[PDB]
């Protein structure tokens, strides 16, 4: 009961089928964000597990712009639309506004085009919350994006299937002291505290984003950094 | 505005029938740039149709106007569009197409034989359509038309190698005095058997 | 069960009953075959006589969709009406931007994708309706397409489609339709019609033919009469 | 007669749909904002209270909408994104028209209406946020408004939306100098409010978004209080409460 | 066991069956007796007009199409009055077009496409009313009978609406003399498939039968009450 | 408007089971087996091949118009699985896309961007109240001009992968453990270390040896990067090359 | 301007200039006014520049679409067609006078002459453009029934030289292709090979 | 550059008596300096008691009286009756006035009998402003036809004369000889006269011939 | 004969404001021309069946008139997910600066009016 329409207020007066889309996120492949004090690390969590499965053609933590890039924990699909329409807005406000586009201003922007489809009837919600990282003026930016719209500004957090115990993982290993390189090792070993198979070369993608902007890590650079 | 257009065409009634002419020249202007096009039409098995002026725009006719015979012969009931039917039918194109300034520049001349009674129809590009023994386009009215009447209001019903012979008399005289007319023009003729069209003739004249 | 209430549903097995209930309607309308041979195509239906009331060729199912091109259906007499209409305007529309006729196995993938088109939507219901094209040309020779209500389309040699099609198709497998002639091929026709035709629940049928191939200059046209009376006759001796 | 298609009357009156959406306020954070003599403020709790979290900037829930008027949000928060920015788009409108600051009651009514719409001629689910609205204008001067995701709304002394609202209005009411009171005296009855619907925990200046307006030499200040002002501020009501013994 | 797939036009029963068509059937079965024979020259149409209601002229069964098309309704009255809105508008826009009289055989496919194309749509019912369809053209006389199934039959004659199996019969029993009839001779034969139809205690009286002849050089015309009594008197007794 | 979402978890296509997963997706995936054909692709570096079934339970069906191999351009070809209208509805798309982008772009396509915009375009399809997904999955492959021989499947979710080699069918988890058998053993692939592989992989997972009319080969190489579909007599070439040792 | 096209037995010879100009200056001189609507089926455009490049982009665009559809080269009068309704259609809006001339299997090599306004007719020889004017007189003397590639080719060579040494909106490089069933063999006249005729 | 517009020429001519309706035009279709025919009468029986004729632009004159009769047959299938004069001519300023931005260059003027039986003729202009009139001409002639009717059937300016009521033997009088006049000088006008006499029994015509240069 | 609304009118205006005026303005329904006939003519009746199919039911949920919309599924199933044109950047509905009463805006859409 009440499970079913997507606009029909339960008489607790909560969104299922937003209430699901949560679960669908927290069914999906392990992602953590950190804010390093000058940077931002993306890592995400590879199911192309078996050896026929390319990297050449499909990536995770896929940019945005010179100084944006995204990573998502849920349905593949859903974000690539996403990112797609998260780069039409970038592009927008660069054409309006000769700036780059500031995080939180593309944050804003896409949870709204991902509240849309909350509440609009005969559709669904997206099955996909997005960790999005940036570097404006001299400081990083880090921020969630749940289905429903809603969107946070954290300093380092954990998403994905086994992300509550990502979380505490993150607690008494975080702290403003912490910077890029080191940001690097510690969200490495946040991931295979949960990784179950023991990682390799590319059993994850990982991107950084200081002011040389959104990189993505190139398989060579994540192989230095396994070897400590 | 027309750019490659035909000059003139004849049609005159007969007893069992009805002959057309018209030459084989598409002008670009003062340019006789096409010399062997064909500007005469078999609708179906009991009418034809000739026409002069732009002549993108009788092709044009030539797709629409054909494809509603096969849309209706494959129908397969028997019933066919009689000659004055599509007269008809042609009059209300060209005066749709003029009531939005756009219109057809062809000023047609639809012959037919069905039901033992010919047919002889004009339509222009404004939508004037009407029915005479006898019809001429362009400087044919003025060339040809004055010998077409003066013949027939003596002899009022013709035989087929009299208005055969009068057509090619009155292409003579077009030939001799019109500037946009070549010497190979084509007779198509419509009998109780079907439409035929003869075709390239010349003008050997003195 | 539950999983049949509309086009854009499929089955926890994998299968959308709303199209397999539409391939499965097409089985309470009588059967209609046609053969490839050498030189065209050549159809013939199990033409039910609802009534003597009605005239010698109330309930035609053997339209022409364009000069060439014929068409036999079977099925809801409506719908499948209303594809032969369909069909009539991709030829004309292929004629009118390319000038020449509309190849066959062209046509027959215009219009499979339409019938496909209705399966995939809930607003709208399958066809409930299968039909064979057939045509012929000197460029190509002769050609045969079956489309079923789902939207598959493939080419045959030799078709049948109705209630009784298993018994069509066993006695149509009995000719070597690639080595003979319309002339002789019609008659095998009016035979297995006769053959495959149930008379104890079916009295008073019209057997009703068409081809198209090269002894007609590849101009569809129902049979002429006299060849028409010869098959039936040719089909009575032999039962 | 039941729970559905937010366009049916139920066989009783009532139309369910919306009284559902004011269920999800009953779980949003405690807001409430008193109307003072010489200023409004509107306070709010913060109910982010995990650390990880970064970007204090401004606020979590208290927006503001052009010079003059600052709003407060409870309820689903993208539809409360959603809103706000329609509210600052709305008055940004009524500028551009007639050159002049909307007056509070105009985009009050304005988005009222649009709140309404949804619980009619849709199809689509309602709002299911409410809100608080703080302003000044010429007509009245210092005004406050409330409104639920039903479309209604009326103007109030002091209220309070969100969680433990019944609690939170009761000590209002009788807790409340109306129509002689001071800015931070109201201030310091809106600490006592919050103390009063605290959870377990003890509120500070991590839980607490407290945002004040002012009529100061012809120009509207909204400056979000700062954390030293909110723990000096707590520390004078614990005291207060400690001598009240 | 088919109540979830008997309620919409776009559910396909479990047997290969649109049950909503064959409910739209039914309502033809609501109607009342008319028939429709037809001989080398002429076409007629004779329907019984409905004494449902008393003291109230009673409803008009055949209704005037163009100069050579006629049709007589036997469904709902809705569906019949929208359907015969469109058959004007075709007929005075083919004869605006071409300046001919629309042929029947192709004004009767017309009406197969639009009301097939309900059929098929969510949201929509089948034009629950069937035609009789009476004309002349190039190709003498045609009668056309339509169902809400969009199928349309050609027929030499036909009866639809209640109890119209008995007229079938009696039609079927006499259809080998209708080509070779005088109009007197064809209105009385159609007279009595009428009167077979009827419980034998009533008789076809002036004020419920409404015979509508076309043909060669006969207009379509309706003869209405008293004017039928020319054609209904010398009806022997049965 | 449109029959209405069908009331049930696993009824309609957008609505969400309680762990997040949509069902009528995943019995679009159930329905690739309709049919029982299967498929398998598998790349060198320098020649990409596609190798299927071609069961035709008929004799009076024309062969050489029954197939699974069509050209989307020529230099992309394409292997499709599953419900065959679908199938061939697919492939107008792709072949409709991937000349669109030729327009518009000014050169031809590359495989992965032709599989991703048929992925985009399935996606949205999960997304709607009555669009269906396509119970058919795609197989492009193709030489762009440098990025190597490329082998991608979409798959009605969605979703859409770089392989070194795949399959697609009934008997495909067998193929895929085959296959995998195959890669981690040795991979070179030049021509013949091809076809051979993927002619004795779907020979191995399914039956004894298959004779020429049962198998549909198209074939794209580098110094020759125009999709051949390989003719009767050397498909049975390499046959014997199967059975010759 | 002075695009010219010539069915030989077995194909079609086409034949084209190179010369844009925008008033009286020389905008681009080495103009390729031979574009490849299909593998062997080519359009030559004359007048607007803009009107006919995308109208042969376009026309590519559809005819590469339906071969792809028919599993079949395409006919020349299909790409003719196809040419004849965008130029028909928008016949006001545009100032493009299109050779289409290719091959096919078919019908062998044809010359369609799709003139400004939407005509589609077929030429034993079709020549178009400004300076055509020029070379009417020339080639209705001179051409001839079943002339081979070759002489094909010189007698394209021949009357391009005679319109471009006298018209203004003509000249630079005579660019030439010769479309058979194997396949194109392009070449350009550039320089001593045009045939000079000794002015009096 | 496209005249949407052409004079195709023509005279009508209408007179109401007490039992009938005269309505008389000449059958010459014109175009600047040529005579496409001679045989194009330009009156058209619309009902048994209603005659129309239309002059001017030719091809204005076809759509709109195709037009008119669609309009008459759906008048008649929705109302149940045959309309009435005064009706059709209503009906006719409302189609004119429909083009009042496009106008149909006809002249129009309606000829026939009233409810009661009494002759009528309404008189209307390229964009329909109708009126009731007990004689009238319109066309290239109508200048030259207008006042010899104010004298010989209005009695205009005359004294001394018994008014005697318009017999139908003398309206035919009349009309052939204003044609004839009429014939002589102006060029557009001549090569025959169709001549429609609308009674109570029906529609008669009468057909005549004039100069034929 | 009404007004309270701009007299809504524009009878003198008839005439276009520039041959750039409506073609411009009504660009997408033009390209949707464009590629219908581009689909009718080499495709089939089916696909551009398809298109008005989907996007009948990419519009009737998105949201209500009133408010902004992005129209998401619209723009990729076009083109228009990575071609940006003038139609987006210049006055965004987002800030469409002109707007009336919801209600009156809704019920158009379906049309009530």
């Amino acid at each position: 009961g009440y499970s079913f329409s997507l606009t029909t207020f339960s008489p607790s007066g909560k969104l299922v089928q937003i209430e699901y889309a949560l679960a669908a996120v927290a069914g999906g492949a392990p992602s953590v964000g950190i804010k390093a004090a000058n940077g931002v690390v993306l890592a995400t969590e590879k199911k192309q597990k078996s050896i026929l499965y390319d990297e050449r053609s499909v990536h995770k933590v896929e940019p945005i712009t010179k100084h944006i890039g995204l990573v998502y924990s849920g349905m593949g699909p859903d974000y690539r639309v996403l990112v797609h329409r998260a780069r039409k807005l970038a592009q927008q406000y660069y054409l309006v506004y000769q700036e780059p586009i500031p995080t939180a201003q593309l944050v804003q922007r896409v949870a709204s085009v991902m509240q849309e489809y909350t509440q609009s009837g005969g559709v669904r919600p997206f099955g996909v919350s997005l960790l999005i990282c940036g570097w404006n003026e001299g400081r990083p930016y880090l921020f969630q994006s749940d289905p429903s719209g809603a969107y946070f500004a954290w300093k380092a957090t954990a998403m994905g299937k086994n992300y509550v115990n990502g979380k505490t993982f993150l607690e008494k290993r975080y702290n403003e002291d912490l910077e890029l390189e080191d940001a690097i090792h510690t969200a490495i070993l946040t991931l295979k505290e949960s990784f179950e198979g023991q990682m390799t070369e590319d059993n994850i993608e990982v991107g950084i984003c200081n002011e040389a902007g959104f990189r993505r890590l190139t398989p060579t650079e994540v192989k230095d950094y396994l070897a400590a | 505005n027309p750019m490659v257009t035909g000059t003139s065409v004849l049609g005159v009634k007969f007893e069992g029938g009805v002959v057309i002419a018209a030459d084989m020249l598409g002008s670009y202007g003062s340019l006789a740039r096409f010399r062997n096009i064909s500007r005469i039409m078999r609708v179906n098995n009991s009418t034809m149709l000739g026409a002069s002026g732009d002549y993108a725009d009788f092709q044009y006719l030539k797709q629409v106007l054909g494809q509603m015979v096969i849309d209706e012969e494959l129908l397969g009931d028997g019933h066919s569009y009689s000659p004055r039917a599509i007269h008809s039918w042609l009059t209300r194109a060209m005066y749709s197409r003029r009531s939005k300034m756009n219109p057809l520049w062809n000023t047609m001349v639809i012959g037919g034989y069905a039901d033992g009674e010919s047919f002889l129809g004009y339509v222009d590009m404004l939508g004037v359509a009407y029915e005479a023994p006898s019809l001429a386009t362009g400087y044919g009215a003025y060339l040809a038309q004055p010998l077409l009447r003066e013949v027939l209001e003596k002899q009022p019903v013709l035989s087929q190698t009299e208005a055969r012979d009068l057509v090619e008399r009155c292409m003579r005289v077009l030939y001799y005095r019109d500037a946009r007319s070549y010497n190979r023009f084509q007779i198509a003729t419509v009998t109780e058997k079907g439409v035929e069209i003869e075709g390239p003739l010349s003008t050997e004249t003195n | 069960t539950g999983y049949d209430l509309s086009a854009s549903t499929f089955s926890p097995d994998g299968r959308v009953f709303q199209v397999e209930y539409a391939m499965k309607a097409v089985e309470n309308s009588s059967t209609a075959i046609g053969i490839r041979c050498k030189d065209g195509v050549v159809f013939g239906v199990e033409k039910l006589v609802l009534s003597k009331l009605y005239e010698e060729g109330s309930n035609k199912r053997l339209f022409n969709v364009d000069r060439h091109v014929g068409m036999a259906v079977a099925g809801l007499l409506a719908d499948a009406r209303s594809l032969a209409d369909i069909a009539r305007e991709e030829a004309s529309n292929f004629r009118s931007n390319f000038g020449y006729n509309i190849p066959l196995k062209h046509l027959a993938d215009r219009v499979a994708m339409y019938v496909h088109a209705y399966t995939l939507y809930s607003a709208v219901r399958p066809f409930g309706c299968s039909f064979m094209l057939g045509s012929y040309s000197v460029n190509d020779g002769a050609q045969l397409y079956m489309i079923d209500p789902s939207g598959v389309s493939y080419g045959y040699w030799g078709c049948a489609i109705g209630k009784a099609r298993q018994a069509a198709k066993t006695e149509i497998e009995k000719l070597q339709m690639k080595e003979m002639t319309c002339r002789d091929i019609v008659k095998e026709v009016a035979k297995i019609i006769y053959i495959v035709h149930d008379e104890v629940k079916d009295k008073a049928f019209e057997l009703e033919l068409s081809w198209v191939g090269e002894l007609t200059n590849g101009r569809h046209e129902i049979v002429p009469k006299d060849i028409r009376e010869e098959a039936e006759k040719y089909a009575k001796e032999s039962l | 007669r039941y729970d559905s298609r937010t366009t049916i009357f139920s066989p009783e009156g009532r139309l369910y749909q919306v009284e559902y959406a004011m269920e999800a306020i009953g779980h949003a954070g405690t807001c409430l904002g008193i109307l003072a003599n010489d200023g409004v403020l509107l306070a709010a709790e913060r109910r982010n209270i995990h650390k990880l979290l970064d970007e204090v900037f401004f606020s979590e829930k208290i927006y503001k909408l052009n010079e003059d008027m600052a709003c407060s949000v409870a309820g689903i928060t993208s539809d409360a994104n959603v809103l706000t920015n329609e509210l600052r788009l709305i008055a940004q409108r009524y500028l551009l028209q007639y050159q002049e600051p909307i007056p509070c009651e105009q985009l009050v009514t304005a988005l009222c209406d649009i709140k309404q719409a949804y619980t009619q001629f849709g199809g689509k689910r309602p709002f299911g946020v409410s809100l608080l609205y703080i302003g000044w204008d010429k007509h009245y001067g210092f005004q406050l408004y409330q409104s639920d995701p039903s479309g209604n709304y009326g103007g109030w002394k002091a209220t309070c939306i969100g969680n433990n609202s019944a609690a939170a209005v009761s000590m209002l009411k009788q807790d409340y100098k109306e129509g002689e009171m001071t800015l931070k005296s109201a201030l310091a009855l809106a600490i006592k409010v919050l103390n009063k619907t605290m959870d377990v925990s003890k509120l500070s200046a991590e839980k607490v978004e407290i945002a004040t307006l002012t009529r100061e030499n012809g120009k509207t200040v909204i400056r979000v209080l700062k954390q030293k002002e909110v723990e000096q501020l707590i520390k004078k009501h614990e005291e207060e409460e400690a001598k009240a013994e | 066991f088919r109540n979830q797939y008997d309620n919409d036009v776009t559910v396909w029963s479990p047997q290969g069956r649109i049950h909503q068509i064959e409910y739209a059937m039914e309502a033809v079965k609501q109607g009342s007796a008319t028939v429709g024979l037809k001989s080398k020259t002429h076409a007629v149409l004779v329907a019984l007009k409905r004494a449902q209601s008393e003291l109230a002229a009673h409803q008009k069964k055949i209704l005037h199409v163009d100069n050579h098309i006629g049709i007589s309704i036997a469904g709902l009255t809705a569906d019949a009055r929208l359907l015969c809105n469109f058959m004007r508008q075709e007929c005075l826009d083919s004869r605006f077009v071409f300046d001919r009289p629309l042929p029947v055989s192709r004004l009767v496919s017309l009406i197969g496409s639009k009301t097939q194309i309900p059929t098929q749509r969510y949201g929509r019912r089948p034009y629950g009313v069937g035609l009789l369809i009476a004309g002349y053209d190039d190709m003498g006389p045609h009668i056309f009978q339509t169902c809400p199934s969009a199928n349309y039959f050609d027929c030499r004659a036909m009866s639809i609406g209640a109890r119209s199996q008995s007229a079938r019969t009696y039609l079927e029993r006499h259809m080998s003399e209708f080509m070779e009839c005088n109009l007197n001779e064809l209105v009385k034969h159609g007279l009595r498939a009428l009167r077979e139809t009827l419980p034998a205690e009533q008789d076809l009286t002036t004020k419920n039968v409404s015979i509508g002849i076309v043909g060669k050089d006969l207009e379509f015309t309706i003869y209405d009450d008293d004017d039928v009594s020319p054609f209904l008197e010398g009806l022997e007794e049965r | 408007m449109s029959r209405g979402s069908s009331a049930g978890f696993d009824r309609h296509i957008t609505i969400f089971s309680p762990e997040g997963r949509l069902y009528q997706v995943e019995y679009a995936f159930k329905a690739i087996n309709q049919g029982g054909l299967t498929s398998v692709a598998v790349r060198g570096k320098d020649c990409a091949v596609i190798v299927t079934q071609k069961k035709v339970p008929d004799k009076l069906l024309d062969s050489s118009t029954v197939t699974h191999l069509f050209k989307i351009t020529e230099n992309i070809g394409c292997v499709m699985t599953g419900m065959t209208a679908d199938s061939r509805s697919q492939v107008q798309r792709a072949r409709y896309e991937a000349a669109n982008w030729k327009y518009k772009y000014g050169y031809e396509i590359p495989v992965d961007m032709l599989c991703k915009r048929i992925a985009d375009i399935s996606q949205v399809y999960t997304q709607n109240a009555e669009m269906r997904p396509l119970g058919c999955c795609m197989i492009l492959i193709g030489i762009d001009e440098e990025q190597g021989p490329q082998v991608y499947k979409c798959d009605p979710a969605g979703y859409y992968c770089g392989f070194k080699a795949t399959a697609a069918g009934v008997k495909q988890t067998e193929s895929t453990s085959f296959l995998e058998k195959k890669v981690k053993k040795k991979f070179d692939w030049t021509f013949e270390q091809t076809v051979e592989t993927a002619i004795t992989c779907l020979s191995t997972v399914l039956s004894i040896d298959f004779k020429p009319s049962e198998i549909e080969v198209g074939v794209v190489t580098v110094e020759n990067p125009k999709f051949r579909i390989l003719t009767e007599a050397e498909i049975d070439a390499h046959l014997v090359a199967l059975a010759e040792r | 301007t002075t695009i010219m096209a010539v069915q030989f037995d077995g194909g079609v010879v086409l034949g084209a200039d190179s010369r844009t100009t925008t008033g009286s200056y020389i905008a681009n001189r080495v103009t390729d006014k031979l574009t490849p609507i299909h593998d062997r089926i080519f359009c030559c455009r004359s007048g607007s520049a803009a009107d006919t490049q995308a109208v042969a982009d376009a026309v590519t665009y559809q005819l590469g679409f339906h071969s792809i559809e028919l599993n079949e080269p395409p006919l020349v009068h299909t790409a003719a067609s196809l040419f004849k309704e965008m130029c028909y259609r928008y016949r006001e809006d545009l100032m493009a006078g299109i050779i289409i001339a290719g091959w096919d299997p078919q019908e062998g090599g044809q010359v369609y002459s799709v003139p400004m306004g939407g005509m589609m007719v077929r030429q034993s020889f079709a020549i178009g453009g400004s300076g055509s004017s020029y070379i009417y007189g020339y080639v209705d003397a001179t051409y001839r029934e079943g002339m081979t590639k070759e002489e094909c080719l010189q007698f394209t060579a021949n009357a391009l030289a005679l319109a471009m040494e006298r018209d203004g909106s003509s000249g630079g490089v005579i660019r030439l292709a010769a479309i058979a069933e194997s396949g194109v063999e392009r070449q350009v006249l550039l320089g001593d090979q045009i045939p000079k005729f000794a002015v009096a | 550059r496209f005249s949407p517009y052409v004079f195709n020429g023509g005279t009508i001519l209408a007179i109401a008596g007490e039992d009938f309706a005269i309505v008389a035009s000449d059958t010459r279709l014109s175009e600047g300096f040529s005579i496409h025919t001679r045989d194009s009468p330009k009156c058209y029986k619309l009902t048994d008691k209603t005659v129309i004729g239309c002059s001017g632009f030719h091809g204005d004159c076809l759509t709109l009286t195709k037009i008119i009769e669609a309009r008459l047959k759906m008048y008649k299938h929705s109302n149940n009756k045959a309309m009435t004069t005064g009706a059709i001519a209503a009906m006719l300023s409302t189609i004119l006035y429909s083009r009042r931005f496009f106008p149909y260059y006809v002249y129009n003027i309606i000829g026939g009998l009233d409810e009661e039986g009494k002759g009528a003729v309404y008189s209307f202009d390229p964009v329909g402003s109708y009126q009731r009139d007990s004689f009238k001409a319109g066309g290239s002639a109508s200048a030259m036809l207008q006042p010899l009717l104010d004298n010989q059937v209005g009695f205009k300016n005359m004294q001394n004369v018994e008014h005697v009521p318009l017999s139908l033997d003398r309206a035919m009088r009349l009309v052939k000889d204003v044609f004839i006049s009429a014939a002589e000088r102006d060029v557009y006008t001549g090569d025959a006269l169709r001549i429609c006499i609308v009674t109570k029994e029906g529609i008669r015509e009468e057909t005549v011939s004039l100069r034929k240069d | 004969d009404l007004l309270r609304k701009g007299f809504s009118c524009v009878k003198n205006e008839l005439l276009p404001s520039h041959p750039l005026e409506l073609s411009e303005k009504n660009f997408q329904l033009n390209q949707d021309k464009m590629n219908f006939s581009t689909l009718r003519n080499i495709q089939g009746l089916f696909a551009p069946l398809k298109l008005q199919m989907e996007f009948k039911a990419v519009q009737q949920v998105q949201r209500l008139p009133f408010l902004s919309s992005s129209n998401l599924s619209l723009d990729v199933l076009r083109g228009n997910d990575e071609t940006i044109g003038f139609e987006d950047i210049l006055n965004d509905p987002s800030q469409s600066e002109v707007m009336g009463e919801p209600h009156l805006m809704v019920e158009y859409k379906l049309g009530l009016l």
